[PDB]
């Protein structure tokens, strides 16, 4: 009378789909991603990733890239760290992709799982404990290159307007360009100026990303910039988020993905707290400032509902936000951002969300 | 009756451990999962076998037969969790017990979510 | 100048401990036995048990023993269903026996993971989904052999009084009992007559065992009992646990290891719940009743505290009880229970609690 | 107090306390292994009004304690400054990588 299948894709359109990389920090060998409706908060599905699993979408949105840890026995027996390729639609598994036994286990900051613009190449962070960028590519389903010039740095920063080129944060407080050949091994590097002060205004990693340049906030709440339109990248900074009336209360940025850049307009969101001092700098937001790039000025202010990470979408704006286990949603159409609903319970330990690739 | 659909029901009503037919539902319902009723989520399995009994539908009066098949291979969904046991029995009645995994068979008895499927009167 | 160092051993004596079965249905890849100090209520340690794990201690009190299910990848890959064993005191993994897949997956009754009274052999439940028993020689580290005779049977009830017999409920309403030779093969079987109706009485698997009989209840209120003090095992039943009070407010059993005895004094405890009907046998107690099983009346009862599940240490007149998070410690040596203390959080979701061996 | 967030030596702790799992502050919880790698934090000693170099190494090789979840960030610094970060598992090198829980081990001034 009625029977049960299996082989369903996603009820929903790609264009309503968000991801939200649940760690599942109390169980974390249980992590797994969480796929969501945004326009209704309707739970879609879901990929399994074992041990403190990674995610993201491939650019042209037709998969799913995860990475995670497996062992023999889980708690003992041999290790294998993988990239695995998942059908968007399916949620289905289609490809392993063996890695080196030390890509990062950590945190779900964008910068540690990224890919090259072009989408050929996935673009990983190694720390074993000495740190690499590990390459991989994706046609040929390999591990092609390990970027040991990135010694001493962290995260990658993929460049918008260029097919194969990323950045990383050092230790110097400089940026090192890395562009690959079509193989995906290093055709050339250039390392730039110092850009901050490592001892006395370290930024976060979490990148405000334009088409061309990267807008960086530091824990006393300067900004710094990277502008890669040419092969040589040029930094400046800081100037100051705060305004004099904002100095009274030690306001502060605070959070894991704490900023974004809306590109059409130059607004760059980023969250932010009151009573800022030495180990303050995951403190959920109390408001989210939005700041205009151009002119160095503060457009609006809105609570923050405790955020701590976030994402933009470009052709919707829209702005995701996600305290641990609740997401809101914003429409950022107009300079002060509108909250449009909340999606509650998405996941019990996460500090990364993300769109599905529409345009 | 439209009670025998869920498809055309209100979904806060089939999502809920008294919908007439959930009567001896141990697990995740697959309809708040990415499924429905009757269809796993994608990127999980119906299990061939199922544990089964019979439910008093309260719309049109009569009792049906619902066999509780499984949706396997992906890890807990933990929504919507249900442990009714209307006419459940022991494992020394193994088809109508729900204390066991009903994906012990799968090619992955990973428990996914368990649903409701109408057999008949 | 302090140095890190593993390698310890549990810090409370053995005669202190109990093992709290989490299943982290969850997370149910995640679960885990948690060790806990009944004393004082402090978290001693942990073994991990992967998919849906089951749990005891061995007889003589020196190892621990799990099984579980593993997968390659977890959710896909080749299957492995083991036994584990670990030592005790150490907490660390020591051996493991490989088992055909078919161990069952299921909630942590006793019975489904059990062992002989001489402590050689492990006796365990399959599920195919046709039902057999497996027999794991503990010292050659064997599976060795499979009782398909307990085919439409479920779970173990050890002998106490016999070395290698244990008797298992089959769904003709009688008792199957098997009894291995020195090799772990079955040498002899019976079955008993039919003890209770299974469709007008059925009766909950978990036993309150004596030395040498074992009582059982039903959804209905009733008693049921097999002796096996003898050659072959005599059954009788059913007397009502219910006055005609309890009868108007339709008092009956609810729960899943639901049932204990003291053995020094006949006193059977079962947790119950009023306004019975079908559907509630596995409702949260809202009393535990306390029975004199030679007189068949009610010598107490005391409020459930929403109780599930429970265990009963013999020497110490203590009765553990286990409402899915949190044990509750009793003191049994009257035929009005004492409450200890509550240990709060012990497991997320635990159905099963076991002391540590003393004899 | 060590079984609290707020104890002074706890000031760069991400995970749990080992002190809550049957370990201490100096041992892992049986069965579990120390991490020959650690990120290292500076907190003040209120009783001396002295700061002390804290060696956080975590204990590896079982699952995760979830028992006294601490997040403090007492000079707490990003990947760049690799050893003094707490966002990734300082067990990343042991035989086996699973996190089970932090300890706050006293290295010196
Ligand atoms: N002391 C660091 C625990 C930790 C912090 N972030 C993590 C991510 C994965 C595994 C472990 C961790
Ligand atoms: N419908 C069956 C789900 C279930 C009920 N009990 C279980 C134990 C382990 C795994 C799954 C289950």
């Amino acid at each position: 009378r009625e029977v049960l299948t299996g082989g369903h894709s996603v009820s929903a359109p790609q264009e309503n789909r968000i991801y939200v990389m649940d760690s599942v920090f109390m169980h974390l060998t249980e992590s797994r991603v969480h796929v969501y409706d945004y326009t209704n908060g309707k739970f879609l599905g879901m990929v399994p990733t074992a041990f403190n699993g990674h995610v993201q979408v491939s650019n042209d949105g037709k998969k799913i890239y995860t990475m995670t840890t497996y062992h023999e026995r889980i708690t003992r027996g041999k290790r294998s760290d993988v990239v695995e390729v998942w059908d968007a639609d399916k949620l289905t598994f289609e490809k392993e992709i063996s890695l080196p036994p030390k890509r990062v286990q950590g945190l779900n900051y964008d910068g540690l799982f990224r890919q090259t613009t072009d989408g050929k190449f996935i673009v990983l962070q190694n720390a074993s404990p000495a740190t690499s960028i590990g390459i991989v590519d994706v046609a040929k389903g390999d591990y092609v290159e390990d970027v040991t010039a990135a010694a001493g740095c962290w995260s990658v920063i993929p460049q918008p307007n260029r097919p194969r080129s990323f950045m990383t944060i050092c230790g110097d407080g400089g940026l090192l360009t890395i562009n690959l050949g079509e193989d995906g091994k290093v055709a050339s590097q250039s390392r730039s100026k110092q850009m901050f002060s490592v001892k006395d205004d370290p930024i976060f990693i979490a990148p405000a990303l334009d088409k061309d340049k990267a807008h960086f906030v530091s824990y006393y709440g300067n900004v710094y910039s990277a502008d890669f339109s040419g092969d040589e990248v040029k930094v400046d900074g800081p100037w100051s988020l705060l305004n004099d009336e904002d100095k009274a209360k030690n306001w502060v940025p605070g959070g894991y993905n704490l900023v974004g850049l809306h590109r059409a307009s130059g607004r760059m969101y980023v969250f932010m707290h009151p009573d800022g001092k030495e180990g303050t700098h995951k403190f959920p937001a109390a408001e989210i400032w939005v700041m205009d790039t151009k002119t160095k000025q503060r457009v609006a202010r809105i609570p923050g509902r405790d955020a701590l990470s976030m994402t933009i979408d470009q052709q919707r704006n829209l702005m995701l936000t996600l305290d641990g286990g609740n997401v809101n949603v914003y429409d950022i159409s107009q300079p002060e951002p509108k909250l449009l609903r909340t999606i509650e319970g998405a996941a019990e330990a996460s500090l990364q969300v993300q769109f599905h690739p529409v345009g | 009756h439209i009670s025998l659909n869920p498809d055309l029901a209100n979904e806060d009503e089939v999502n809920s451990c008294d919908y007439w037919r959930h009567c001896a539902v141990d697990g995740f319902l697959c309809s708040c999962c990415g499924g429905t009723t009757t269809t796993c989520p994608p990127g999980s399995t119906p299990s061939p076998i199922s544990w089964i009994g019979t439910c008093h539908n309260p719309h049109d009066g009569k009792d049906y037969l619902i066999s509780y098949h499984d949706c396997c291979g992906k890890t807990a969904c933990g929504r919507c969790q249900c442990n009714t046991q209307t006419r459940e029995r022991p494992g020394y009645e193994f088809f109508l017990h729900n204390d066991v995994n009903w994906c012990m068979a799968n090619e992955n008895s990973t428990f996914h979510c368990t649903t409701s499927v109408l057999v008949g009167l």
